[PDB]
């Protein structure tokens, strides 16, 4: 094993969780162009 | 009279416990989650790497 | 392992012919009825059944 | 800080990695998983005690653990590489029931 | 950061990034998935340039 | 503000209203009834979005 | 201070405290009543940290 994830950071294309606020600080996510 | 009084208490008793039983049995069934069977392996549309 | 450690160490402050076990597991959280917690008494290391 | 006269076994919330610095070198990490651990008791004894500072390891016979990933890692000075083919592991539950797994220990 | 990631009907990719690839001396990698019931699934990702 | 609810033959609903419960950091919530005689029932609700 | 502690309708905790209990030690511990009537019950509590 090179390498472990066990867990994943919040994707933009979200809409759920895009606008509210989780501990403290207002959600964004990520974004490719 | 003794006896007469003391079989009747006893009677009513086991009849309570019973359908006490009976409620409990119940909702101990049906009380049960289990899981789902994740569909058929992902067919690979590709498979790629960038800089 | 390394048994010799210093305040600073080098490639050969680890030693030779020593093992350490390492083990990852992953449970999984829908089971049956299965416990959200997995408690371990007693672990064992066996070679040809003994 | 291990030696051949105290070996031992325990529970760490994390995963190995091995990365190639070269075809026969290699550099390792040891990561965190975000994994919940607590320990079950304590039987009177201790490890590697210090007592001119007080300082100690308590030992408990339970350890649990919780949702996601997590290791064991295990000292047994007794297992030789250059003999040994391989080893296998067994634990056993609070409740008596066991589990078992397989590690090859052939360099490769 | 969440534990846990779902899809569903239609097309989706997924993106990783592990510093530790070295393109130039590794042929080929492979990916591994665990799922929420504990089955698995692995692909095959050929690295080589051409 | 009654101490004892009765409900009868159909239908019926149970709504109730606690702000301690965080569906982002909870997977899931359960809820216990005590009845009258004493004995007990108990259901399960997922709280995860989906 | 009374001999004597009476309870009706509804719910009532019961508060105990004695210095002797250590949870470190004591996987966990258990309670008793005794009645005026001269009848007894008894619950038990778990200890252990989880």
């Amino acid at each position: 094993v090179v390498c472990h994830y066990d867990s994943f950071p919040m994707t933009a294309d979200d809409k759920y969780h895009i606008g509210q606020t989780i501990g403290g600080l207002t959600a964004f996510g990520l974004v490719f162009w | 009279v003794s006896p007469v009084i003391a079989t009747l208490l006893l009677i009513l008793i086991a009849v309570a416990a019973a359908v006490l039983l009976y409620t409990w049995v119940s909702g101990l069934s049906a009380n049960v989650a289990g899981t789902q069977v994740t569909g058929k392996s992902l067919t690979l549309i590709q498979a790629t790497w960038a800089r | 392992p390394a048994t010799n450690v210093g305040t600073t160490i080098s490639k050969d402050s680890f030693d030779r012919s020593k093992a350490v076990l390492i083990l990852s597991f992953q449970p999984p959280a829908q089971v049956l009825q299965g416990g959200q917690a997995i408690t371990i008494d007693a672990i064992d290391v066996l070679y040809q059944g003994r | 800080s291990f030696d051949d006269q105290y070996p031992f076994a325990t529970i760490l919330a994390g995963t190995w990695e091995v990365n190639y610095v070269s075809t026969n070198y290699v550099e390792t990490n040891f990561r965190n998983t975000s994994a919940v651990i607590k320990f079950d008791r304590f039987v009177n004894t201790h490890y590697s005690p210090d007592t001119q500072n007080n300082n100690g390891v308590p030992i408990f016979d339970v350890a649990s653990a919780s949702q996601s990933n997590f290791a064991v890692v295990i000292w047994c000075p007794n297992v030789n590489p250059n003999v040994m083919q391989s080893v296998d592991v067994k634990m056993v539950f609070s409740d008596g029931s066991t589990w078992e797994a397989s590690v090859p220990l052939s360099i490769t």
